[PDB]
C-alpha cells in the first residue's frame, strides 16, 4: 500500500508541494495529571524480532487494553490511558530481558531481518537460536494461534520458500550450535 | 574542502545512481544493434560489422554519431514540432517503462503495488507517439504505415495485457518484484509454457519486429513511418524501438524465467561465500551476480528476437488481426478461467507475503 | 443495509461510526420525530469536511491579528521540506542540521 | 467567464470535436469523484469512479460507430 | 391481505425446487409446451407468409421449447417461493419445513447447513439474494448459499404443534448446534 | 565451430546489466547502512575503533502503510527512515517530536482551470450561486451564538 | 507522472513555434506567482470583490457577524 | 442547404458580365442574343465562352447541349435547370 | 511554483485557436496527461494508471477514425480571432479559479491521525475488488451486460451485411 493519505509521510516531495503539506510539531508534553511512562525505544527490525515474545508475555495486558478500547464506546484514547501504560511497560520488560539474557541471539535475528527485507522466512536459522535461548532463560514459546502446534510455519522442516541470499553470520552461528549442543 | 567535497558526493550520489542506470541500459541497447547484425550475419554465413572499432565494437557509436551529424529535413526551422514530437513520445514512453524493472531485490527506481499497471500503461503511450508522424502528412508511405500501426496495436494489446494479468493473478499481486520472488520454487515457463509463446508473439507484434514488421516493411512501405525521418528524429525512433526490444526480452525473463533469481542455488551460495558480508565488495558481486542472471535470460530472448528475424518470413497484418482475435484471445481467456479454478480446487488461492 | 464509508483497508473508515449512529437513530422505533437525530447528522458532516472546525480556526487567526499577536509566537512550529526533518529539529541528543535520506527507504 | 459560455468557443468545429468535449466533461465528474473518495478514505467512491470510466468508454464506442456509419453512407456509390 | 406463516424469507434454491407441488411441475410442463403451442397459435391466427397455414420450421420449435422450458421453471420457482414467504397458502410446506428443521436440530446440525463462506460473505450473500424473486421475470438470481439470514427465529421450532408428538425429536439448546451463530464465537468476538 | 566474434556484443550487453546491478546494489545498500549509524555526520562517516563489524541493511520493497508509520517512527528515534535501535526505552525527545502533516483539501487544478472540464450545472452553482454557502454559513454562526446558552 | 518528462519538451517547442504567444502566456503565469509569493493580494482582493457582488459570505462578512455576537454577548453579561 | 438559390434575373445578369469580358461585337446582351450573329464568336470563341460560363456558375455543359447551343437564353435555361450546390463535408451541415 | 497552472494556460490557449480535427484529438491527449500526472502526485496513483491504461486505447481508435473521415475542409479555411482578444479572454478566465466559495474549507489545513488497528494491510484495488465482486456484484454484472450490448450494437451499426 502506497496510497497518499493525510496521516503520514507520502511518496515524494511533489506530493507535499501539491498538498502544501506542513510537518507540524507540538512542544507541549502530556499534562502533568497523567502519569508518565517511558516509551518503547526499539525500531522496526527489533520489534518484529520480538513480536512473538511480547505477545507471549503481555497477552493479559494486551487483551485488557484492547478490551478497554471496545468498552470505551468511542471515548477510546482517553479512557484507556492507564491500560496503555501497562502495555508499554510490559513490552519494554521483554526488550530489557532480551538485551540482558539473549543479547547476541536477539541482535543476530533482527540484523538478519534488516538484511532480508524484514521477511520472517528469510531468517529461520537465527530465529531458531533466539527461540531456544529465550525459552531456556525466559520460558517464552512462540505460538501461532488457530493452527495445530505441529503445523506452525516457523517449525517447518523443509519449507518451500527459502531466502535467495544467506546471512553469513546466521550460517556461522547455526553451525557453532550444531557441533556443540546437538552432539 | 575535504568535508564539503565528501558530503557533496552524498548530495549527488543518487543522481549518479540514475546516470549509471541510464548508462547501463543504453549500453545494452547500443550493442544489441551490433549483436543483431553479428547474429544474423553468421546465420546468413557472413560476418557482420567487424571493421568499425576493434572487432566491430564501435559500430553502434559510429551509427549514432554519423546520424547525429546529419542535416534534419523539415520544411522550416520552426517545424520541429512536427517530426520531433512523435519520436520523443515514443522514446520517453519506453524509457519510463524501465523505472519498474528490478535488477535485484528492491533495486528498481519505482516500487509500488501497481508496477504491472504502470508497465502496461507506460508502453501504451509509445504507440500513440508512433502514429503522430503521419500528422496530416503528404507522404503516402508514412500515411500507409500509420494505418498499420493502429491495426497491429488492436491485435496485440488485448493479448499482451491479458497474459500479464494471468501471471499477476497467479501471485495475486501487481508488483513486478513480488512476481519475480514468487518464482523461487518454480519458473512460470513450466506451468505457463503456452503463455510464454503468446507473450513473445505479442512482444514481436508490439515492437513491430518480424515476422510482424508490417509497419516498417521496407519491401512494401520503403521505411514505413520513418521514410521522411533523417538525422536526430530517426535516431530517437530507432533508439526507442531497440529499447523496447530489450524491455520485452527482459519482461519475458521476468514473467517466466524468474527474473534475477539464480539458475543454481548451490552455485550462487558457493560464489558468494568467498566474500565477507561485512565488506562492500560482497554487495558489488551480488549485484553483478543477480543482474547477470537477469542478463543471461534477457540475452537469450534478445538473441531470439534476432533469431526469429533470420528464419521466418513476414505475415500480412490483416492475417495478424485474425490470428490475434480468433486464436490467441480465445486461448488466453480460457486460461484466465482455467487458472483460478485449479487453484480453488486445491485450496491454493494466492496471497501477498 | 449496504456498506458505506469503507476505508482503504476494507474496514470502517474514520467517519463510518458517525454514519452508523445516524442510521441507528433514524431507524429506532422509540423516536416520534427525527429531531433527536439532528445533532448526529451534524457530527457526521463535521467528520468529513470539518467546516465548523475550520471556521473556528478562521476566528482564532483573525482575532489574533487584531490584538497584534505574532503568528509565529502563538502557533505550532512546522517544517515544509521533508529532507530537513533533521535530528536537530527532532531534538536528538547528537542532532545535526544535515539533510535526512528520503530517496530510497 | 464561465457564465458567458466561454466553453462554446473552445469546442472545435467538427462532429468529432463534440465527442471530445463530452469525454472531457465526463472526465471532470470522475476526477471530482476520485478527489472526494480519497479525502474521505472511502472505497465506495472509487468503485463509483471505476464504473464511470468503464461506462464513459462504452458510449465513446457507441457514438463512434454511429459516426463511422454516417461517413460510410456519404461514400456509398463505391463503384470500385 | 390473506397473509400466512413465514417459513423462509430467503429460501435456498434446492429447497424451492424440492418443495414443488405436483401442480408446479404441471405448470413447468405447460410453460415448456406453451411456447411451441403459441407459435402454432400465432400462425393459426395469422400465417407468417402469404395466406395459408404453414407449420413453423423445426429449428424454431427447438428454440421455442427451450424458451418455454426456462419460462416454465421461473413460473414454478415463483409459485413455490410465495409459499415460503407466506404470500400463498403453505400449510403443507410448514409441516414439511418443521420436520426437516427439527430433524436437523436433534442431530446438532445447522438447519441452514455449513457454508464455505465466512461470516461477512454469508451476510453479504443474503443481502444480494433476499427478495430477488420479485425481479425473476427480468433477470435471474438465486440463493445458492447456506447463510443464516432467513427471517425466522429457531425458538419457534421448540414448541410442539398439533400433529407433531409422534416425531419425538429431543431438541438440544441452540448453543450446541454446529455451524450456528449463537454457537460459533467462543474464544473471540470477531472470529467464528 | 563457435563464432567468438559474434558473441562479443553479447558479452558487452551482459556487462551492461552487470554495471547497473553492481552499482545499484552496492551504492544503495551502503547509503542505507551509512545513514543508519547515527543522528549526525561525525558518526555516519567516521568508524569507531571499539565498534564491531559493519552490518548492512538492504533496500526495502513491497511495503504497506505500516511500513510508512514505522519509517516515521524510526526517524523520531534515530534520525533515519531505516534507523537501527533495540533500546527498551526511548529518549526524552521522542515524547514531543511527533510529526503531523497538515495539508489543504482543494480540488485538482485541472478541475478548476481546464477551459472545458470546469463547466457543469453543479460546478457553476458552487462557484456563482450563493444559495449553498448561505445555508452552510448559518451552521457556523450557530456555533458561536450557542456558546452562551 | 508523464507531465514531468514532457514539460521540458513541450515548453521549448512552444517558444520556438510561437515566441510571442509563449512569452505572453508565460509572463502572465509568473506575474500571478509573484502575487501569491510576495503577498501582493491582487488575486485575493478580486476574489473578495466577486463574493461581495454575488452575495456570498465574504471574509469581512463573517468577521462582522463575530463582532456583532461579541458585542451582544458582552452586554448580556454586563 | 442542398438546393439551388438561382433566379432567372441573376443568372442572366451574371451571364452578361462574363460575356462582356470577351471581345464581342455588342455589349447589349439579352436572352434572344445569339452567339454567332450578335456577338460574333467562331468555333473556338464560343467554347471559350461556354467554359467561362461553366466556371462562373459551377456547372458543366453536356456535349450534346454545348454543340447545339445558339442563344444566350438557352444558357440561362440550362443553368437554372441543372445547377446543384456542391456536397459539403459531414461537419458543415450538422454542427 | 505550481507548474500545472502553466500547462493548463497553454492548453486553454490552444483550444481557442484549434482549427482542424487533428488538433482536437491532441487537445484530448493534452488534457488526460495533466489529469494523470495530478492524480499520480496528489490523490490516487491507482486511478492515474487506470486512466492511462484505458484512455490511450480509446485515443488511438479515435485517431484512426480521423484518418478515414478527414475531408480537406479546414486546411485551407481562414480564421480571424485576433491575438489581443485571445489573451484578454484567457486573462479574464485566469482571474477566477475558485471553484468553491467556502473560504475556511479552502484556507484552513487539516490532518488525519493514523491508527495501528488495520494489521491486514492491502492495496485500494484489493478492497475495491472485494466490494465490487461481493456486495456490488449486481453493478458488475450489469456493466458486463452493457458491454455485451455495445458489442452487438457496434456490429448492427457498422456491418453492411
Ligand atoms: C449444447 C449444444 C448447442 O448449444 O446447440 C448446438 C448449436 C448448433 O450448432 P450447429 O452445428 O451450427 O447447428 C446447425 C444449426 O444452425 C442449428 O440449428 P438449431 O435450431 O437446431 O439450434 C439452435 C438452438 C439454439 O442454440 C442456443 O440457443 C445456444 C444456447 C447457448 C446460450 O436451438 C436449440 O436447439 C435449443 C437446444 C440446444 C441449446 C440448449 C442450450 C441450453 C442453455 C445452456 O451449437 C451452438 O450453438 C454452440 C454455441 C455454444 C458454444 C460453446 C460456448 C462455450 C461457453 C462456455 C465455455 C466454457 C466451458
Ligand atoms: C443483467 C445481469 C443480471 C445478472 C444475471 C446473472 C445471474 C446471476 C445469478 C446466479 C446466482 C447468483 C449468485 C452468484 C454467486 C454465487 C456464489 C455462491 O453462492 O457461492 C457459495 C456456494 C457455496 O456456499 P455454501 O454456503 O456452502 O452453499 C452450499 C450449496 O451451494 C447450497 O446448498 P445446497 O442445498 O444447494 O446443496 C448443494 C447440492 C445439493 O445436492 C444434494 O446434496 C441434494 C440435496 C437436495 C437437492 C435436490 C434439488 C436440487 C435442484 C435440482 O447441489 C446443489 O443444489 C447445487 C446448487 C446450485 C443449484 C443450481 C443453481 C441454479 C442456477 C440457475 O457456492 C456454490 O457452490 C453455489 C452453487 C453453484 C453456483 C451456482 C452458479 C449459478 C450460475
Ligand atoms: C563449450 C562447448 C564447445 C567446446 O567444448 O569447445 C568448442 C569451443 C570452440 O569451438 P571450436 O574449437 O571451433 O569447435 C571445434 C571444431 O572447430 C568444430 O568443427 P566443426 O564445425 O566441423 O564441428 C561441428 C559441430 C559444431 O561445433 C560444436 O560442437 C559447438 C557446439 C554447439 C552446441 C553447444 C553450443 O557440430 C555442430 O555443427 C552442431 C551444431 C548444431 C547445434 C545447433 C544448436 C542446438 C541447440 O571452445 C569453447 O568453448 C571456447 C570458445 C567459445 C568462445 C569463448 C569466448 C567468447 C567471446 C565472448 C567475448 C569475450
Ligand atoms: C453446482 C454444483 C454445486 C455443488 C458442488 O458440486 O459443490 C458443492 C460443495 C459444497 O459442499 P461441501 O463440500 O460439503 O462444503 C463444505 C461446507 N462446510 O463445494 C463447493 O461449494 C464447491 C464450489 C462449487 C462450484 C462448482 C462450479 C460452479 C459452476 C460455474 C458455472
Ligand atoms: C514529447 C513532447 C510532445 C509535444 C511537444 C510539441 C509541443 C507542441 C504542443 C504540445 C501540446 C501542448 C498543447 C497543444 C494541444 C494541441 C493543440 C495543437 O493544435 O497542437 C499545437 C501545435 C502547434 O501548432 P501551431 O502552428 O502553433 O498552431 C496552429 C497555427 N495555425 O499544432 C500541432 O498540430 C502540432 C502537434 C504535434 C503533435 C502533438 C500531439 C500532442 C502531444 C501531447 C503530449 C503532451 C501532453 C500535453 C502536455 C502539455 C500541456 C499543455
Ligand atoms: C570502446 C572502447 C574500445 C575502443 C576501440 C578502439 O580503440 O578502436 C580503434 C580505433 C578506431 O579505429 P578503427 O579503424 O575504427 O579501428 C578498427 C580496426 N579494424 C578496422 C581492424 C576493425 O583506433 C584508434 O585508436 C583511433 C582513435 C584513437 C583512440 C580513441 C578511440 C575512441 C574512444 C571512444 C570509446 C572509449
Ligand atoms: C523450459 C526450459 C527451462 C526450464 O525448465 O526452466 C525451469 C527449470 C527448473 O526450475 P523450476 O523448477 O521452475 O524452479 C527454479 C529453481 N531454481 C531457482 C534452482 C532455478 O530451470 C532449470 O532447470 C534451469
Ligand atoms: C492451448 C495451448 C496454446 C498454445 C500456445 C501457443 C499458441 C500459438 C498459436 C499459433 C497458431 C498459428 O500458427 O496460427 C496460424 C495463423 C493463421 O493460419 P491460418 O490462416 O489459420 O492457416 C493455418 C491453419 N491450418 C494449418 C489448420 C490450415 O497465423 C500464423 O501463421 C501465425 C504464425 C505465428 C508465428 C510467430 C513466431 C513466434 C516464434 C516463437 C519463438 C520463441
Ligand atoms: C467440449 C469442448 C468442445 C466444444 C466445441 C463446440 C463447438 C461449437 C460450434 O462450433 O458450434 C457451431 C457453430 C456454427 O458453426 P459455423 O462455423 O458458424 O457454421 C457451421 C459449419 N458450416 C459452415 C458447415 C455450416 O459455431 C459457433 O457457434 C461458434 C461459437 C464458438 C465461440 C468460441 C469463442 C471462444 C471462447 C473460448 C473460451 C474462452
Ligand atoms: C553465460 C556466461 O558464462 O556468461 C559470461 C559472460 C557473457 O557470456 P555471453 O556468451 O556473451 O552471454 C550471452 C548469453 N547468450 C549466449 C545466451 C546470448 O561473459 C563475461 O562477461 C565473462
Amino acid at each position: 500500500s502506497s496510497t497518499h493519505t493525510n496521516d503520514s509521510l507520502n511518496s515524494s516531495n511533489y506530493v507535499d508541494k501539491l498538498k502544501d503539506t506542513h510537518f507540524v510539531f507540538e512542544n507541549d508534553k502530556l499534562p502533568s495529571e497523567i502519569p508518565d511512562v517511558e516509551e518503547v525505544g526499539a525500531t522496526t527490525a527489533p520489534l518484529l524480532s520480538a513480536a512473538y515474545f511480547i505477545g507471549a508475555k503481555c497477552q493479559d495486558y494486551n487483551d485488557d487494553f484492547m478490551l478497554c478500547q471496545k468498552e470505551a464506546k468511542g471515548n477510546g484514547p482517553i479512557d484507556c490511558l492507564k491500560e496503555g501504560r501497562r502495555v508499554t511497560r510490559c513490552a519494554s520488560g521483554v526488550l530489557k530481558d532480551l538485551n540482558t539474557h539473549c543479547s547476541d541471539e536477539f541482535r543476530l535475528h533482527w540484523q538478519c531481518l534488516s538484511f532480508s527485507n524484514l521477511e520472517y522466512k528469510n531468517c529461520r536459522k537465527a530465529e531458531s537460536l533466539l527461540n531456544k535461548c529465550v525459552f531456556e532463560k525466559m520460558n517464552l514459546v512462540k505460538k501461532i494461534p488457530g493452527i495445530p502446534e505441529d503445523r506452525q510455519i516457523h517449525l517447518k522442516q523443509n519449507p518451500v520458500l527459502k531466502p535467495v541470499a544467506l546471512h553469513q553470520d546466521s550460517e556461522v552461528a547455526f553451525k557453532k550450535a550444531q557441533n556443540e549442543n546437538s552432539i | 574542502m575535504l568535508n564539503n567535497l565528501f558530503d557533496f558526493i552524498e548530495y549527488i550520489e543518487y543522481w549518479l545512481i540514475i546516470v549509471a542506470f541510464v548508462a547501463s541500459v543504453l549500453i545494452v541497447v547500443a550493442y544489441l544493434t551490433v549483436a543483431e547484425r553479428k547474429t544474423m550475419g553468421y546465420m546468413q554465413r557472413r560476418l557482420g560489422p567487424n571493421a568499425v572499432g576493434y572487432y566491430g565494437v564501435l559500430m553502434a557509436v559510429a551509427d549514432a554519431l554519423k546520424l547525429l551529424s546529419k542535416e534534419i529535413v523539415l520544411p522550416h526551422n520552426g517545424d520541429i514540432i512536427y517530426v520531433m514530437s512523435g519520436p520523443l513520445i515514443s522514446l520517453f514512453s519506453v524509457l519510463l517503462s524501465w523505472a519498474v524493472i528490478p535488477f535485484g531485490p528492491g533495486l528498481s527506481l519505482l516500487d509500488s503495488e501497481y508496477s504491472i499497471i504502470y508497465l502496461l500503461a507506460s508502453g501504451s503511450i509509445g504507440v500513440f507517439g508512433t502514429v503522430i508522424v503521419g500528422w496530416m502528412s503528404n507522404s503516402k508511405y508514412t500515411v500507409l504505415a500509420t494505418v498499420r500501426t493502429t491495426a497491429q496495436l488492436i491485435s496485440y494489446e488485448l493479448v499482451l495485457t491479458t497474459v500479464v494479468f494471468i501471471i499477476a493473478l497467479i501471485v495475486s499481486s501487481l508488483n513486478i518484484n513480488v512476481i519475480i520472488e514468487s518464482q523461487y520454487n518454480i519458473w512460470y515457463i513450466i506451468p505457463f509454457f503456452p503463455l510464454c509463446l503468446i507473450f513473445f508473439i505479442s512482444a514481436l507484434a508490439e515492437t513491430a519486429r518480424p515476422p510482424f514488421d508490417n509497419v516498417e516493411a521496407e519491401s512494401e512501405l520503403v521505411s514505413g513511418h520513418m521514410t521522411e525521418l533523417s538525422a536526430s528524429p530517426f535516431v530517437i525512433f530507432f533508439l526507442s524501438e531497440y529499447c523496447s526490444m530489450v524491455l520485452m526480452s527482459t519482461l519475458t525473463a521476468i514473467f517466466f524465467f524468474g527474473g534475477y533469481l539464480p539458475f543454481s542455488n548451490t552455485i550462487h551460495h558457493l560464489i558468494l561465500n568467498l566474500f565477507d558480508q561485512h565488506s562492500i565488495y560482497y554487495f558489488i558481486i551480488e549485484g553483478i551476480l543477480l543482474s547477470g542472471y537477469l542478463a543471461i535470460k534477457a540475452n537469450f530472448f534478445m538473441f531470439s528476437f534476432v533469431w526469429i528475424r533470420a528464419a521466418a518470413p513476414r505475415l500480412r497484418y490483416d492475417l495478424l488481426i485474425l490470428f490475434c482475435w480468433y486464436v490467441l484471445l480465445p486461448i488466453v481467456f480460457a486460461i484466465v478461467v482455467f487458472a483460478p479454478g485449479i487453484l480453488y480446487c486445491f485450496d491454493a488461492l494466492p496471497v501477498i507475503i | 443495509a449496504p456498506l458505506q464509508q469503507v476505508g482503504r483497508h476494507g474496514g470502517p473508515n474514520k467517519c463510518f461510526g458517525e454514519f452508523q449512529r445516524v442510521v441507528e437513530c433514524m431507524t429506532n422505533a422509540k423516536h416520534d420525530s427525527y429531531e433527536p437525530c439532528n445533532n448526529l447528522k451534524n457530527d457526521y458532516l463535521e467528520c468529513r469536511k470539518h467546516k465548523v472546525e475550520r471556521y473556528k480556526a478562521f476566528l482564532m487567526q483573525k482575532h489574533a491579528e487584531e490584538l497584534g499577536k505574532d503568528p509565529e509566537e502563538i502557533g505550532a512550529p512546522f517544517v515544509r521540506k521533508r529532507r530537513f526533518l533533521t535530528s536537530k529539529t527532532l531534538g536528538l541528543v547528537d542532532g545535526d542540521d544535515y539533510e535526512i535520506g528520503v530517496e530510497k527507504i | 467567464m464561465d457564465l458567458i459560455l466561454l466553453m462554446l468557443v473552445a469546442v472545435g468545429l467538427n462532429i468529432i470535436d463534440i465527442y471530445i468535449m463530452i469525454e472531457i466533461l465526463i472526465m471532470g465528474c470522475t476526477v471530482n469523484t476520485i478527489y472526494s473518495a480519497s479525502l474521505d478514505n472511502d472505497m465506495i467512491g472509487l468503485i463509483y469512479s471505476l464504473i464511470q470510466i468503464i461506462i464513459a468508454g462504452v458510449e465513446s464506442a457507441i457514438g463512434l460507430s454511429i459516426l463511422v456509419n454516417y461517413n460510410r453512407i456519404r461514400n456509398s456509390e463505391e463503384i470500385e | 391481505m390473506e397473509t400466512y406463516e413465514l417459513i423462509d424469507s430467503d429460501p435456498k434454491f434446492s429447497r424451492v425446487v424440492r418443495y414443488f407441488r405436483p401442480s408446479d411441475y404441471l405448470t413447468w410442463a405447460l410453460g415448456t409446451i406453451g411456447a411451441p403451442g403459441l407459435m402454432v397459435l400465432f400462425e393459426k391466427i395469422e400465417p407468417a407468409k402469404g395466406n395459408t397455414f404453414k407449420m413453423p420450421p423445426p429449428s424454431i420449435m427447438r428454440i421455442a421449447t427451450t424458451i418455454g422450458f426456462f419460462g416454465g421453471f421461473y413460473y414454478a420457482y415463483t409459485s413455490s417461493t410465495k409459499r415460503f414467504w407466506g404470500y400463498s397458502e403453505n400449510a403443507k410446506e410448514v409441516a414439511k419445513d418443521r420436520y426437516e428443521v427439527k430433524k436437523a436440530l436433534s442431530e446438532k446440525k445447522s438447519p441452514y447447513g455449513s457454508s464455505l463462506l465466512n461470516p461477512y460473505q454469508q451476510d453479504m450473500s443474503a443481502r444480494n439474494s433476499t427478495n430477488s424473486q420479485l425481479l425473476l421475470a427480468i433477470f435471474p438470481w438465486f440463493n445458492v448459499a447456506n447463510h443464516q439470514s432467513h427471517g425466522i427465529d429457531l425458538r419457534k421450532y421448540y414448541e410442539v404443534r398439533d400433529g407433531e408428538e409422534n416425531w419425538n425429536f429431543t431438541l438440544p439448546p441452540l448453543d450446541q448446534v454446529k455451524d450456528l451463530d449463537v454457537a460459533q464465537y467462543k474464544e473471540y468476538s470477531n472470529y467464528p | 565451430m563457435i563464432p567468438f566474434e559474434a558473441l562479443i556484443p553479447y558479452a558487452i550487453m551482459f556487462a551492461g546489466f552487470c554495471l547497473g546491478g553492481g552499482v545499484m546494489n552496492s551504492a544503495i545498500t551502503a547509503d542505507i547502512t551509512k545513514r543508519a549509524r547515527g543522528p549526525n555526520q561525525e558518526i555516519k562517516r567516521n568508524v569507531g575503533e571499539d565498534e564491531g563489524p559493519r552490518n548492512y541493511t538492504k533496500p526495502r520493497y513491497n511495503t504497506d502503510q505500516w511500513d510508512k508509520y514505522f519509517a516515521v517512527r524510526d526517524l523520531r528515534l534515530t534520525g533515519s527512515l531505516r534507523g537501527q535501535s533495540d533500546n527498551a526505552v526511548a529518549e526524552e525527545s521522542f515524547k514531543t517530536n511527533s510529526i503531523q502533516p497538515y495539508s489543504n483539501t482543494r480540488r485538482p487544478w485541472v478541475l478548476r482551470r481546464h477551459i472545458i472540464m470546469k463547466n457543469s450545472p453543479t460546478k457553476w452553482a458552487r462557484k456563482y450561486s450563493s444559495r449553498r454557502d448561505e445555508r452552510e454559513q448559518e451552521i457556523k454562526d450557530d456555533y458561536i451564538r450557542g456558546m452562551g446558552e | 507522472p508523464y507531465l514531468v518528462a514532457f514539460r521540458p519538451a513541450v515548453l521549448v517547442f512552444f517558444f520556438i513555434r510561437q515566441p510571442i504567444g509563449a512569452g505572453l502566456l508565460a509572463g502572465g503565469f509568473l506575474f500571478w506567482q509573484a502575487d501569491r509569493h510576495f503577498n501582493f493580494g491582487i488575486r485575493d482582493n478580486i476574489h473578495n470583490f466577486k463574493q461581495t457582488i454575488l452575495g456570498f459570505p465574504t471574509q469581512a462578512s463573517k468577521w462582522e457577524t463575530f463582532k456583532q455576537v461579541d458585542a451582544q454577548k458582552r452586554a448580556q453579561l454586563v | 442547404q442542398s438546393a439551388s438559390t438561382l433566379t432567372k434575373e441573376d443568372v442572366l445578369t451574371r451571364s452578361v458580365s462574363v460575356l462582356r469580358g470577351f471581345e464581342v461585337k455588342t455589349k447589349d446582351i439579352d436572352l434572344q442574343t445569339t452567339f454567332v450573329q450578335d456577338l460574333g464568336m467562331d468555333s473556338l470563341d464560343l467554347n471559350d465562352a461556354l467554359v467561362a460560363l461553366e466556371e462562373e456558375f459551377d456547372v458543366v455543359f453536356d456535349d450534346k447541349t454545348a454543340n447545339e447551343i445558339k442563344t444566350v437564353g438557352e444558357v440561362v435555361d440550362f443553368v437554372l435547370a441543372n445547377y446543384l450546390p456542391t456536397e459539403q463535408s459531414i461537419n458543415h451541415t450538422i454542427r | 511554483m505550481n507548474l500545472e497552472i502553466l500547462d493548463l494556460s497553454i492548453l486553454g490557449f490552444y483550444s481557442l485557436i484549434s482549427s482542424n480535427s487533428f488538433e482536437s484529438i491532441a487537445i484530448l491527449v493534452a488534457t488526460i496527461m495533466p489529469v494523470i500526472t495530478e492524480l499520480w502526485y496528489n490523490y490516487s496513483q491507482l486511478f492515474a494508471l487506470l486512466y492511462t491504461l484505458i484512455y490511450v486505447g480509446a485515443v488511438v481508435i479515435l485517431f484512426v477514425f480521423i484518418l478515414s473521415v478527414i475531408n480537406e475542409k479546414e486546411e485551407y479555411e481562414y480564421e480571424y480571432s485576433g491575438l489581443f482578444i485571445l489573451i484578454l479572454v484567457l486573462l479574464l478566465d485566469d482571474l477566477d479559479d475558485n471553484e468553491s466559495n467556502d473560504n475556511d474549507y479552502n484556507n484552513v489545513y487539516i490532518t488525519d491521525y493514523a491508527d495501528w488497528f488495520n494489521n491486514y494491510n492491502e492495496s485500494d484495488l484489493s478492497v475495491i475488488g472485494n466490494l465490487l465482486f461481493t456486495e456490488y456484484a449486481l453493478l458488475l454484472l450489469i456493466i458486463s451486460f452493457i458491454l455485451l450490448m455495445s458489442i452487438i450494437g457496434l456490429i448492427l451499426i457498422v456491418k453492411k451485411d
